[PDB]
């Protein structure tokens, strides 16, 4: 259990000078609050017979198929657990402030689409008073910006050395392969029946 | 003296539209 | 886990939309109230706190319906103009969010609410329920 | 000297003996029911318990009434046809006297309480309300 | 119970169709 | 500016240099303030191009703010009405809204 400082009041408003009184302002809050812990569990069952008189050992693999399932179990949960009996995750609770790219035209049509402008205006808009914050993505995502051309044919990241390679860490990028990465294998990122599926997750940002 | 205290249940998703500059037209 | 949490802080009923309830208040200690709406609202909503004794006939059946005074804290800016309680909804209040409130000065034996006069149709739409907090018994 | 308890373990309406009330239980991580009857009843009365899902549509709605699924623990003997929960409020039960249940395994989003099929005229006179406790939202 | 074990025989003809994102210049 | 025979205001990278420069450099030097929202509507403006207009090619454009005299607070009028929700081709920048303020 723990406490959250929801908000200050407000009590020193400007008054009057000649006047022997004041005005009492309005209180803030505390909201205690409480949280619980989840279990994981399971079991298996071997042979006596088959495993003793065996080709190899099938115990001990055993033990590393539970800690690695339980591994990234646990992550993937962590992420997008639904909060029934599981930890609840920041990508499906939809509390996390949410913001959307709206699509561009072609050939009369319009279909969505992920420009350079975005991940540009997003990465700086982010109140600069919360301190730094890294973002994540998924490697492909990131194979899209880089691979990205302008309306001549030159490249608008790195022109002409045949690879970005920008040094992540320096500019709060984390590659993870966990994330719903827009771009369906490495193959969603068109312009005709490769429609870029509005509705998936990008990438996120926080501290 | 009754000091009503509220808080909301569920919290209404959200979703804002990032809009960008638009490409650059001349004037004229 | 969730424990049975039944066996203290228990609810009852206090004015499910047309109906009042008395809710004893004898053995526990401390309670509280919490508002929740079911609908939207038209104006402002205000409730009667009341109290009754133990009648003469048994002692453990509601007697008549007398008003609670309102004591007042430090910082009381206006009183009621006869001084006695009274709560009230204020307007925009959605109908997924619960208020709390409570009488700072238990007297009687249980409590009761009730629709102030001339707001009994708004009344319909707010549903009210009591908890408790001790035994003593 | 009471503490507001409404926050802090507030509390909802879930049968109020003529329809039932999804109250929503996401926002606390446990919760418990405590039964009252207002008068006299006739016989065993059963109540059927229900878990819902957040529409598709608008996740702050009711979906579907979905059946929660009895779990028994180490000494469960007399587990009911493939488990459902389903309290029995037996008889021999005056007013003035509370009984409290939960159940153990949460799932969903919200619970709702409905009288089973032969108990509906006896649930007439019962109330039943939930009392969240604490968690973060 | 019989344990159906089973594997294919056309070793990879993915094609997996691999799109790079193609001249985007704005939304004006 | 004229979209499509549709006059709607909007707020070009050339209308800011020019407003900057545009000082009685007898008063003096002049720094200037306004939401961080408006500076990130100028770091993300493209020409007719595909290019930036401001750090061309490296994914975010971060100058000190002190040699160039710019000075940000989060509760100004913020000329974008809602976290960044106006700015493009149609149903964007309702007229006379504060964008920038610069004084000695």
């Amino acid at each position: 259990t723990y406490m959250k400082i929801a908000d200050y009041g407000q009590l020193g408003e400007y008054t009057c000078d000649a006047k022997c009184d004041a005005e009492f302002g309005e209180p803030g809050n505390i909201r205690h609050l409480e949280g619980k812990t989840y279990d994981y569990r399971g079991v298996f069952c071997f042979n006596r017979k088959n495993l003793q008189e065996a080709n190899y050992d099938f115990l001990s693999f055993m033990i590393g198929a539970a800690q690695r399932s339980h591994r990234i179990n646990r992550n993937q949960a962590l992420m997008i657990g639904k909060g029934v009996n599981e930890p609840k995750g920041w990508l499906t609770e939809n509390c996390f402030p949410v913001f959307q790219t709206l699509p561009v035209d072609v050939n009369g049509t319009s279909t969505p689409a992920f420009l350079a402008q975005d991940w540009r205006r997003f990465v700086t808009s982010f109140p600069a008073e919360y301190g730094e914050a890294r973002s994540v993505m998924h490697q492909n995502v990131f194979g899209y910006l880089a691979a990205m051309v302008d309306a001549n044919g030159r490249f608008l990241f790195g022109d002409g050395d045949l690879t970005f390679t920008p040094d992540l860490v320096r500019e709060r990028i984390r590659i993870s392969n966990c994330l719903p990465d827009p771009t369906e294998g490495n193959t969603k990122g068109g312009t005709g029946q490769d429609a870029f599926a509005a509705g998936s997750f990008v990438a996120a940002q926080a501290a | 003296m009754v000091k009503l205290n509220c808080r909301p249940l569920c919290q209404a998703p959200t979703a804002s539209r990032l809009v960008s500059p638009p490409c650059f037209i001349c004037r004229g | 886990m969730n424990f049975n949490v039944g066996v203290d802080f228990p609810s009852f009923i206090a004015w499910d939309g047309e109906e009042s309830f008395p809710v004893k208040v004898d053995g526990f200690n401390q309670f509280g109230f919490t508002f929740k709406t079911i609908a939207a609202l038209t104006a402002a909503t205000t409730f009667n706190i009341f109290y009754h004794e133990p009648s003469d006939a048994d002692p453990c059946v509601p007697g008549p319906a007398i008003r609670v005074p309102e004591v007042p804290f430090c910082d009381t800016v206006l009183l009621s103009e006869d001084g006695l309680a009274a709560v009230t909804l204020p307007e925009t209040v959605t109908p997924d969010s619960f208020c709390a409130g409570t009488v700072p000065c238990m007297n009687g034996q249980w409590i009761s609410i009730a629709p102030a006069t001339g707001s009994e149709t708004n009344a319909a739409n707010v549903q009210i329920t009591v908890t408790m907090k001790g035994a003593t018994r």
